[PDB]
């Protein structure tokens, strides 16, 4: 699985 | 056209949910020259981020089926793999020339030019994931170094907890594992936010501490896979 | 290029979520003059469906809006909706454009004339939600002389549960209430529809259940919402 | 509320 990177809302 | 139309078109566009055209406004705006609200930073990042995300997915999914095949058991594959990498290049390259262009240097605070400096390194980032030999070597190289500028700043000028700078921490932390291969600075850099920023978790609001948090899950989520 | 190429590409496209791509694709795949596969079908309507739902949903974000300010309390919001309806107008011409030059004539069997003819009353009632004037008119017209073309080969040909001719009968009732303003005649078709078909669900195994009644469903749905 | 039409899959 990939990693998570930040968010946008 | 007049910035404030310009303006009131990216929000438009992103009520319609039409992030190309919410991008190109975007664009237009910066290209004023005058420096980006918090409000409207965040315009651009979402804007760019849904255009870039739809083909990362795409040439995800298609340089998938091409390494596949690849192995045992017709061009149409890589052409098209060749199209959508062709396309991602293109926003990344046209995103990262706003932020030399104008934003990084016009900023005239901290907390922007973290902004500014993260999306660097991001845009570079999606660049690598696509990147062969010359070109992978130099962008990977831009990446480090426009992320730990951001890091830099981030430190001295931000608190742990801070969203902005915890984004920043989880992003170069995936940079370290996914695309410097390096697994043991990846693993190092997300331990030491997560538990510089517990720390100081207790001192927080309701609604700090949710938007910390939802950054912290994440580092977390990431050590689980990455040990 | 070769025909099997584009629809490969199509089905990548697909898969990789790019609309715009695998309609262009299965356009190509059109114009090589041969029929299309029920798959193949199903293809272009999912293509041309996204491309269209996402111009759809911008221009009634805007068409609201637009409308919300001309009573009381600048042209951008009219100029991006007008410029949305533009693009909207072209991709439903080239949907029947393709349904006139070719698909409808070359259909070989009921099945595939009814899919086509319900298609083209769905891109004129499109067509119809965003026109004025003359326009308006002569689509309605349009839109209406295709759904009952179809109505009238599915009532000969397919069973009252059958998916196509209940989806069918689905969308002509919402062109009856929404387009034409005969809310009489969308509710007496939907209920109809839905008595006929409710007639024969006890003789259908599992899955021919379940494909009928998610149209079923609709019909229900908006019967509750009509009166 | 508009109106449901037949879906895609
Ligand atoms: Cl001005
Ligand atoms: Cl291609
Ligand atoms: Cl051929
Ligand atoms: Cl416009
Ligand atoms: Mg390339
Ligand atoms: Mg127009």
């Amino acid at each position: 699985d990939r990693s998570s990177s930040a968010p946008n809302v | 056209m007049e910035r404030a139309s310009l303006i009131q078109k990216a929000k438009l566009a992103e009520q319609a949910e039409r992030y190309e055209d919410m991008a190109a406004f975007m664009k237009g705006a910066v290209e004023k020259g005058e420096e980006l609200s918090c409000e409207e930073r965040n315009l651009l990042s979402v804007a760019y981020k849904n255009v870039v995300g739809g083909q990362r997915a795409a040439w995800r999914v298609l340089s998938s089926i091409e390494q596949k095949s690849n192995e045992e058991g017709g061009p149409e594959v890589r052409e098209y793999r060749e199209k959508v990498e062709t396309e991602l290049q293109g926003v990344c390259d046209t995103v990262l020339g706003l932020l030399d262009s104008h934003l990084i240097k016009e900023a005239g605070d901290a907390e922007s030019r973290v902004f500014y400096l993260k999306m660097k390194g991001d845009y570079y980032r999606y660049l690598a994931e696509v990147a062969t030999g010359d070109d992978k070597k130099r962008i990977i190289d831009s990446a480090r170094s426009a992320y730990q500028e951001a890091m830099d700043i981030s430190k001295k000028e931000m608190p742990p907890t801070n969203p902005i700078r915890l984004g920043l921490a989880l992003n170069f932390s995936v940079f370290h594992y996914e695309i410097a291969n390096s697994p043991e600075e990846a693993i190092s850099l997300a331990k030491t936010t997560f538990d510089e920023a517990m720390a100081d978790l207790h001192t927080l609001s309701e609604d700090s501490y949710k938007d910390s948090t939802l950054i912290m899950q994440l580092l977390r989520d990431n050590l689980t896979l990455w040990t």
